[PDB]
């Protein structure tokens, strides 16, 4: 042979890359062998290695030794030699040619010296560049191939201990396989045989997004699955800053031509990556001259109606990536149901939403790393006082707090195989499973086992947003079907507020603006607001909440369909309030003992959702603002009141609750009205019965390509939440810069 | 849904 028994080679003539042997063959070899088109080895070098009387035969055994411990792949010379002996390629540094040029064998490649190449780097930009350099773009070219690319000191590994490295793109013959610059909340992959967390990704197999949008890599993914989890990686070790093409290139340490497919591959996964918002996202800003997409994305215009977490998220994402936006927004501020009080002396309240549920992958998370700010992880301890002052009992709450969760066990268990034409309220299907182990066990509950149940209870509606005779038993829980956000429940501290200003920073926004029509059956998007200002855009994203569009304040034309009609009137728009109150000194704290919340457990059935937790606002202890909600029919009995009646309200049961001591009276109070808010007029989503969490799915389809929805009660996964309204933005304005 | 629960969240299926 001279030349190659490989099927379809394009060498007829190979050279031999290695130079192991003195007798290495430009010349005749019994056998060529093949690694990729334009790189083969001779025989004798062959021999060299993998035969016993040779000199090469030392290192190949130690390597076949580390190999076979670390990897899982086959090891054999062919393997040896690519990940041994081929030589390095780097591109040089210098604008003006940017050629690909081959590293003499006897030197390791390493980030700094391939951040820093100049034609001809002995340890000169006249010269061409290697005739093979060019037919490595060929389609076909990655298919000789023999073995997939595998990546040295990737930063990734860290992360991926517990994976066979060749299983997931790296080399297991590399020294370098909670990691250090890394936080606690960033667990960006899976680990092997790990139950479902919201956001992860595997990191041996291939998204389905992923294939639709790379389906050549269905085939063979490792080089695919290689580059994306060392630019998670990249990303989440350095959050602050945009992550680029340039900035990744000097982490690909693979020998070979490969590594030039690998660098010209890595453009197109990272600007896919920033897209979905995996990468280069939460309230990461970039310079006027810089922007996060090619040029190609950006002729496209849009009006993103409401400002809210899922309006801002879709608005700073199109911003950032250079398409045209433009936000109208109804009220005389942004931030929707996020809206912070400043007012209190210390502490900082908000009127909406101010916890995060699950911060481990959290977008909410992220955000709060970027602009280094606290959450305060809540504690466990939550005693129950009644209206009289007693703690009430542990062996008491314990127990009711058990034969709750049975009772909703027995509702799981009566809903399987069950239609939404058999649905019946969650809260009916509570009390007669209910009276049920009440007459079949025969022992009754006392007065306060009673009560202490009925707060279990109104913590369901508060949850949900209603009472539960108008929750959907089948359904009222559907979005934990799919993987949630695991870890710490936090306070935010200083408020979403921050981080709703800090994505709002520097983009078109039209305050005092509520849209009154949008029309779509032209070419153009045609939006018109009350007072009679018209925009046109050719893409729209309606944000609004649910209450809203049930309303229908805004004049769709062509109308919604049918069934979009219907998605959107199975939903509830559920409803709390808060109330926070100041005062002169923490009055609580005796008998507190520093607890974040405490307990109150209802004097009545009907008495159910009215301050059923009181919350302390001061992770410090110093300050002295409680806040607390009230919710389910509670509600529908502070409708009429002012907020002067409702603050007497609290400050009866607070008094009943300590009454051992003297409650002193409160200097500074605020009372939601969030039901009133002419466009608000809700806190967040929930089910119905007779409804389907299919609902938000449909909600969420785009009409045309052209009016697109994102927003609270459009995300199945994550319903109710910042973090959900958020993500939808991100969904959406994917979508929107498509194509 | 009950993953807007926080204090004494509900385990019950
Ligand atoms: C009291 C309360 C407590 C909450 N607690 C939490 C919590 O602890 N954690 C959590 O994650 N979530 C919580 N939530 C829910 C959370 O606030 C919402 O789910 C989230 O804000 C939804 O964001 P959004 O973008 O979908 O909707 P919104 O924030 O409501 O955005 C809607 C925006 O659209 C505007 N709009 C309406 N109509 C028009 C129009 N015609 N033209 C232009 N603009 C219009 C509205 O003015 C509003 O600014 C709470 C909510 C409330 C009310
Ligand atoms: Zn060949
Ligand atoms: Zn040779
Ligand atoms: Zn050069």
């Amino acid at each position: 042979y001279r030349k190659c028994e490989k099927a379809g080679c394009t060498a007829t003539c190979p050279v031999c890359f290695a130079s192991a042997s003195e007798r290495c063959a430009n010349g005749y070899t019994s056998r060529w062998y093949h690694l990729s088109c334009g790189e083969h080895f001779c025989n004798e070098c062959f021999d060299h290695y993998y035969r016993s009387h040779k000199d090469g035969y030392d290192k190949y055994t130690t390597w076949k030794k580390i190999w076979t411990s670390n990897g899982k792949t086959e090891p054999s010379p062919k393997a040896f030699m690519a990940d041994q002996q081929l030589p390095y390629w780097v591109q040089c540094t210098k604008p003006e040619c940017r050629k690909w040029r081959q590293l003499t064998k006897e030197i390791q490649l390493t980030p700094q010296i391939a951040k820093t190449y100049r034609c001809g780097m002995k340890p000169h930009c006249s010269l061409p560049e290697d005739l093979r350099v060019l037919e490595v773009s060929n389609h076909w070219w990655y298919s000789m191939l023999i073995l997939p690319p595998l990546l040295k000191d990737s930063v990734a590994a860290p992360l991926l201990s517990a994976y066979y490295p060749d299983c997931v793109g790296m080399s297991p013959s590399c020294t370098s396989t909670h990691v250090p610059g890394m936080n606690r909340y960033f667990q960006p992959f899976y680990q092997p045989n790990e139950c479902g967390k919201a956001l992860c990704v595997r990191p041996d197999v291939m998204e389905l997004d992923e294939l639709y949008e790379f389906p050549e890599y269905s085939r063979d993914p490792t080089m695919y699955l290689a580059l994306r989890n060392l630019i998670l990686a990249l990303w989440y070790t350095n959050c602050k800053e945009a992550l680029t093409p340039q900035k990744c290139i000097p982490h690909i340490i693979v020998r070979g031509l490969v590594r030039i497919r690998c660098v010209q591959e890595v453009e197109r996964i990272l600007y896919f990556m920033t897209r979905k918002g995996l990468i280069n996202t939460g309230v990461l800003s970039v310079g006027a001259d810089q922007y996060l997409l090619p040029k190609d994305y950006h002729n496209k215009s849009v009006i993103i109606i409401g400002a809210g977490p899922a309006g801002l998220a879709a608005a700073r994402q199109l911003h950032n990536f250079g398409i045209k936006v433009t936000v109208l927004e109804a009220k005389d501020r942004i931030g929707g149901r996020v809206w912070d009080d400043k007012s209190f002396k210390g502490v900082t309240v908000g009127r909406g939403a101010q916890i995060v549920n699950g911060c481990i992958n959290n977008p909410v998370a992220l955000m709060c790393e970027q602009l280094g700010i606290s959450m305060h992880k809540f504690g466990e301890r939550c005693d129950l006082i009644q209206e009289g002052g007693r703690i009430t009992d542990p062996t008491i709450d314990k127990r009711m707090d058990f034969h709750f969760n049975a009772l909703l066990d027995v509702v799981s268990e009566w809903r399987k195989d069950k239609t939404q034409l058999q649905d019946v309220p969650l809260g009916e299907k509570i009390e007669e499973i209910y009276k049920a182990f009440i007459k079949e066990s025969g022992i009754q509950f006392s007065e306060l086992e009673g009560q202490v149940l009925q707060f279990h209870l109104s913590n369901l509606e508060y949850a949900c947003g209603s009472n539960l005779h108008q929750v959907s038993a089948r359904s009222w829980d559907h979005n934990e079907f799919f993987a949630q956000f695991a870890g710490d429940h936090t306070l935010l501290t200083p408020g979403y507020s921050v981080i709703i200003e800090k994505l709002a920073e520097g983009l078109d926004i039209q305050l005092k603006s509520p849209v009154q029509c949008i029309d779509y059956s032209g070419d153009e998007v045609q939006v018109t607001t009350t007072d009679g200002t018209g925009y046109s855009a050719q893409k729209v994203l309606v944000t609004v909440p649910l209450a809203l569009l049930q309303k229908g304040a805004i004049q769709f034309n062509p109308p919604l369909s049918e069934k979009k009609m219907k998605a959107i009137n199975s939903l509830g728009a559920g409803i709390i309030e808060k109330i926070a109150l100041q005062f002169p000194y923490r009055f609580w704290d005796s008998k507190v003992q520093g607890a974040d919340f405490f307990g109150h457990v209802p004097p009545s059935a009907s008495k159910r959702g009215l301050f059923a937790v009181f919350y302390d606002m001061d992770p410090q202890k110093k300050h002295s603002v409680l806040m607390s909600v009230i919710a389910g029919e509670a509600v529908a009995s502070v409708r009429t009141l002012d907020d002067k009646q409702v603050l007497q309200q609290c400050m009866a049961t607070l008094r009943e609750l300590f009454k051992e001591q003297e409650v002193p009276d409160p200097t500074k109070y605020f009372v939601t009205r969030w039901s009133t808010d002419p466009w608000i007029q809700m806190a967040y989503s929930f089910v119905k019965t007779g409804g389907s969490g299919e609902a938000y799915d449909i909600i969420a389809e785009d009409i045309q390509g052209t009016v697109f929805f994102a927003g609270e009660a459009t995300n199945r996964h994550f319903p109710q939440t910042v973090t959900g309204a958020y993500l939808s933005g991100v969904r959406e304005a994917s979508k929107i810069a498509a194509f | 849904a009950r993953t807007m629960q926080t204090a004494r969240k509900s385990t019950g299926g």
